[PDB]
């Protein structure tokens, strides 16, 4: 009888996660641009 | 992660991977190689 | 006592009479594929042979 090491296992409740890139963003971005000619 | 093969409570081998053929009858001692606890 | 480590096969072996022919004694052949068989069947050739 060939002699072997076992390992028991058991249910339990595991998360999974992603890591995602990304760049963020201003929540309200405005330029002004003049609307008018004149210096 | 196992998706689907596997049960609840079955013992796998981890020990003596090249000394065992299916079909063999082995003795079971609890394995000191993985380094959970 | 190396059967009992139930991880790695370990097999201690002498050096031969004069050092310079090899490495271990004995006998040594090579298993040719020379009609182009392929690994896939020159393994399990091997396999079949041990």
């Amino acid at each position: 009888t060939p002699e072997v090491g076992i390992v028991t296992l058991e249910a339990q409740t595991v998360t999974l996660n992603t890591e995602l890139p990304g760049r963020t963003n201003a929540f309200r971005i405005a330029e002004v641009r003049p609307q008018v000619n004149g210096i | 992660l196992v998706t689907e093969g596997l049960n609840a409570g079955d013992k796998i081998i981890t020990e003596g991977l090249q000394f065992v053929q299916p079909g063999v009858e082995v003795k079971t001692v609890p394995a000191k190689n993985v380094a959970s606890a | 006592h190396f059967f009992s480590f139930k991880d790695a096969m370990v097999f201690a072996f002498a050096p031969p009479s004069v050092l310079e022919l090899g490495n271990a004694t004995g006998f040594d052949l090579f298993l040719q594929d020379q009609a182009g068989v392929g690994h896939e069947v020159l393994l399990q050739a091997r396999n079949k042979f041990l």
